[PDB]
RNA sequence: GAACGAGACUCAAAUAUAUUAAAUAGAUAUCUUCAGGAUUAUGGUGCUGAAGCUUAUGUAUAUGUAAGUGGAGCCGUACCUGUUGGUUUGUCCCAUUAUAAGGACACUAGCUUCUUAAAUGGACAAAUUGCGUCUAGCAAUAAUGAGAUUGAGCAAUAACAGGUCUGUGAUGCCCUUAGAUGUCCUGGGCUGCACGCGCGCUACAAUGAAAGUAUCAACGUGUAUUUCCUAGACCGAGAGGUCCGGGUAAACCGCUGAACCACUUUCAUGCUUGGGAUUGUGAACUGAAACUGUUCACGAUGAACUUGGAAUUCCCAGUAAGUGUGAGUCAUUAACUCGCAUUGAUUACGUCCCUGCCCUUUGUACACACCGCCCG
């Protein structure tokens, strides 16, 4: 996004895109049981880590 | 109103009858703060409660 | 084209829920469009955390 | 002091002339309760005085300015019936013909049938709101 | 029924009998102007207004829509 | 700053009020210690109190704070 | 009519809620002869009334 | 609060509290991001103007 | 001292009824200029038996909807009411409400038992405490009939009637009403 | 040792800013157009042509004003008020485009009360003449910012034939799709109205009404294929039009300097300017497009209503009620609801009558449970 808006969008705006992701997760990996995430919006690039119990899946 | 002390105000009040009958005297604000180092209250709050009650207690 | 009608930029519809395409039940306070009768149970986790 | 007329009289009907004018002179059918004091300090009189003073020495500048509104400087989105738009001119009608013209003006509502003047014939509340309830 | 018989009406005929008044009046506003008949209270704001001659007659204070005079007295 | 209009005037009166306590207790006098509060225990005036009263919140269901419209059938 | 009336106890709300708290007066001339009366009103100790009636008792204090 | 909402109304509420610290300097350019990644977590984005 | 509240006195009066005085620490000991304290007089079961008679008819004349949520309107209403009654006979509105509410409370006896088959048992005392509260409510009720539709507006009329009060049958503004139910009472008792 | 429920906890806010502390908010000093107080102190000085005003006017508006005029003024300084702006790590600077650090100096020449919650801080009542029983003298109102700031969020067991298949790519089965219920192509309808019923809004005025004049909010919302908050000019009776600016937000609207309430006048309590239903014409706005209507003003009309039967609601304090504003859906349209501030009473301070809900004791022929069962 090159669009300045402030802050009482920016944490829902890519806010939401966890919870988007949530069930996406869980939808398209059901094959594993898909137990959870962790985001970390680092600078010039993010990383998300995903739990399962069957992760070579 | 409830004219005594009403809630589970004994995980503490009976405990200081042998453990602890020293260790402390009538002063209501020396065992205000005797009571953090003798049990882990996770939230805190709660600790006058489980301290007032000496008040009543030393003085029955 | 053709036949193609209803420029649809004046009223809600249909530009509305990329979540859920729900129509009559939108909400936009803050430009989100997710069908507000799931965003009872996707509010976690979105924060909104009820605290009182 | 009040000993002088005690009442008046102009076209199509007679103004009883007790009140004071900046309320009193507005009893003329077709003329707001604003719309006297628009005139009227115009009109050259004053505003504070009772309707037992102001007689025809003072009702004699204001009869014909009703006739004649755009001759004398108020404007016509001021006035209460431009734009006719049938022979345009910027009128002003009062207590006579306000009512002439006002079943005329209807009559082309049932020559071109139109259901804004169906809607006068059948008998409802004046414009176009919810009819399950209101009715009557 | 004081449906009051009346036009807004100066009425400076009865100014010679705007002093009857004073004796023996106490409590003299635009609202006990209802003892004097012919009531009115638009052009009754005017009819004290030269009532304050700061002899046999008394005021407390002007006031929108609150207005009281009295007698000075012995 | 804030409140309305005789919000303000309550606190304007309670200013000099917060001041007198809080400027006689340095170098002035302990005389006005305690004739302080004597006129301000026989009155108080309510002016050593820091009022705990506030709008308190809409809950759901009605128009207002405490209470909410009903006569709906039962 | 002006008969001096003083409170020695209030009581439960009888009446079936008027709140007509009872009380049993105390007069000035005695202090043995006094007895109940049935009235409304909140009272505490000390309220010096003055009764019309001296003779109505309304004995079913509760 | 509830879908197809007849009966008994209701109503919930969402709040999110976003808290903000603010530290001031006045120093030369890059002796900031020095101290880039540390301590990243998450929750927080780290804005710093340099101007 | 802190008498003269607008313009003459707080002192200067007390009636002793016999043995009706011990009511109220009025203003003797609770001098005044004007009746506004702001907020706390529910709170208590018996917090305002420690406040003037002065205090609530300043406040008790907001009914009506369009007319409540005023006080100090009303209070300056009450306030240039006070010199009618510097007006009338020059007599400060202490002692001309102070002896208005020995007379226009009802008495001792009014009628309710209405829980039962019948109304008609009624009680042998009202509470002086009592007694005030609601005569303050009388005059107020008189206040508005008097001033509703034409007869004399609202700044006159109160205090046309504290002193027309002070004793008995004048009209029926408050006077009856204050007798009517005196009289139905001992029909009753 | 039972365990969950309830408590306990969690939030707002009352609460000590002692501590941490500033794009903002600021108390404070300093400095920025003698700020009238020659009615606190003071000078050149005034009737002697001065200020002021007359004439011709110098960019085919600098208009000083000397001349006309005028009769007395022009000019000095200030403890107090009132100021541009700058002193939140300073007074000069070193340095630097300039600030900060470097020095002296105050050796803090703007600080932490407010704004801002960061963390801690904070109620226990010792004592109450009656051997209330060697156990609850709860008359200690006291004491105290505080008897909780006290309002709220979560909410067990048990279930209902409560509601939703028209919240969904939760969904059985059913159904219909080359003759579509879908998807929609266009318009109408959900807004049709003799009537019943429901929650509301506005009022039935002289505590008011009317035009001015004084002056205070708070919760918050605020544009990015942008269509939002809005400044300041311009053009408009207004609706609304042109041209530029700020604010992605404690920075700009915005001291969010809102509304009754305050004061003065106008109406005298006339179904009247109370009230604005109805209704004609014009002027406009957004939507390609606006009609039993998409809204918004201007003149005009001035309906009922003069306080509402039987009945029936909501509430014990910043509450009711009055009065606004934000937000929701929103191209445009709030009488609605979700918030918020403001004004701020009465009357209890309690009982089981009313209607419900619990606890047992008790009767029962009821157990789709008294809307029962049931007799001729």
């Amino acid at each position: 996004a090159n669009l300045p808006i402030s802050k009482k969008r920016k944490f829902v705006s890519d806010g939401i895109f966890k919870a988007e992701l949530n069930e996406f997760l869980t939808r398209e990996l059901a094959e594993d049981g898909y137990s959870g995430v962790e985001v970390r919006v680092t600078p010039s690039r993010t990383e998300i880590i995903i739990m399962a119990t069957k992760t070579q899946q | 109103m409830g004219r005594v002390r009403t809630k589970t105000v004994k995980k503490a009040a009976k405990v200081i009858i042998e453990k602890y009958y020293t260790r402390l005297t009538l002063d209501f604000h020396t065992n205000k703060r005797i009571c953090e180092e003798v049990a882990i209250i996770p939230t805190k709050p709660l600790r006058n409660k489980i301290a007032g009650y000496v008040t009543h207690l030393m003085g029955r | 084209t053709l036949w193609y009608s209803h420029p649809r930029k004046y009223g809600q519809g249909s530009r509305c829920c990329r979540a859920c395409s729900n129509r009559h039940g939108l909400i936009r306070k803050y430009g989100l469009n997710i069908c507000r009768q799931c965003f009872r149970e996707y509010a976690n986790d979105i924060g909104f955390k009820k605290l009182d | 002091p009040e000993k002088f007329q005690h009442i008046l009289r102009i076209m199509n009907t007679n103004i009883d002339g007790k009140r004071k004018v900046g309320i009193a002179m507005t009893a003329i059918k077709g003329v707001g309760r604003r719309y006297s004091n628009i005139v009227l300090k115009k009109a050259d009189v004053d505003l504070t005085k009772r309707a037992g003073e102001c007689t025809e020495e003072e009702v004699d500048k204001v009869v014909t300015i009703i006739s004649n509104p755009l001759q004398y400087k108020v404007p016509n989105w001021f006035l209460n019936r431009q734009k006719d738009i049938i022979d345009g001119k910027y009128w002003q009608l009062t207590s006579s013909n306000l009512d002439s013209k006002l079943r005329d003006d209807l009559e082309r509502l049932k020559k071109i049938r139109s259901h804004r003047g169906l809607r006068h014939y059948w008998g409802l509340r004046v414009r176009g709101q919810h009819t399950k309830t209101t009715g009557r | 029924r004081d449906k009051l018989n009346n036009q807004v009406l100066f009425d400076k005929a009865t100014y010679e009998k705007l002093y009857k008044e004073v004796p023996a009046y106490k409590l003299i506003t635009p609202s006990v102007v209802s003892e004097r008949l012919k009531i009115r209270g638009s052009l009754a704001k005017r009819a004290l207004i030269e009532l304050r001659e700061k002899g046999l007659i008394k005021q407390v204070v002007q006031h929108h829509s609150q207005v009281i005079y009295t007698r000075a007295t012995k | 700053s804030g409140g309305g209009h005789v919000a303000q005037i309550y606190a304007i009166r309670q200013a000099i009020s917060k001041a007198l306590v809080a400027f006689y207790q340095k170098y002035v006098d302990e005389a006005s210690k305690k004739e302080i509060k004597d006129i301000l225990v026989q009155y108080d005036r309510t002016l050593l109190v820091g009022d705990p009263r506030r709008c308190e919140p809409k809950k759901f269901g009605g128009p207002g704070a405490r209470a909410r419209y009903q006569k709906s059938y039962r | 009519p002006v008969v001096w009336a003083r409170v020695m106890k209030v009581l439960g709300r009888t009446g079936s809620q008027g709140q007509c708290t009872q009380v049993k007066v105390e007069f000035l001339g005695e202090q043995n002869r006094q007895i109940i009366r049935n009235v409304k009103g909140p009272v505490r100790e000390g309220d010096i009334l003055t009764l019309l009636e001296s003779e109505r008792e309304a004995r079913r204090l509760r | 609060k509830t879908p197809c909402g007849e009966g008994s109304k209701t109503w919930d509420r969402f709040q999110m509290r976003i808290h903000k610290r603010i530290i001031d300097l006045h120093s030369p350019s890059e002796i900031v991001k020095k101290i880039t990644s540390i301590n990243i977590e998450p929750g927080v984005e780290v804005e710093v103007t340099i101007a | 001292e802190i008498k003269l509240f607008g313009r003459w006195a707080c002192d200067d009066i007390s009636i002793s009824d016999i043995s009706l005085q011990d009511y109220i620490a009025v203003k003797e000991k609770f001098a005044r200029y004007l009746p506004h304290s702001a907020g706390r007089y529910a709170a208590k079961r018996f917090r305002k038996a420690q406040c003037p008679i002065v205090e609530r008819l300043t406040s008790g004349l907001m009914m009506k909807g369009r007319s409540n949520g005023k006080k100090l309107l009303a209070c300056r209403i009450v306030k240039h009411a006070f010199e009618i009654i510097h007006l009338l006979t020059s007599e400060n509105p202490l002692q001309v409400t102070v002896n208005a509410i020995v007379n226009s409370g009802p008495r001792e006896d009014s009628t309710r038992i209405g829980r039962a088959g019948t109304v008609r048992r009624q009680a042998v005392d009202v509470s002086p405490l009592r007694r005030v509260n609601q005569a303050i409510w009388l005059i107020c009720t008189g206040a508005r009939e008097a001033a509703f539709r034409n007869i004399k507006t609202v700044a006159e009329c109160l205090a046309d009637e504290l002193i027309n009060a002070a004793k008995g049958s004048s009209n029926s503004y408050a006077i009856k009403k204050k007798d009517e139910l005196e009289r139905v009472a001992k029909s009753n008792r």
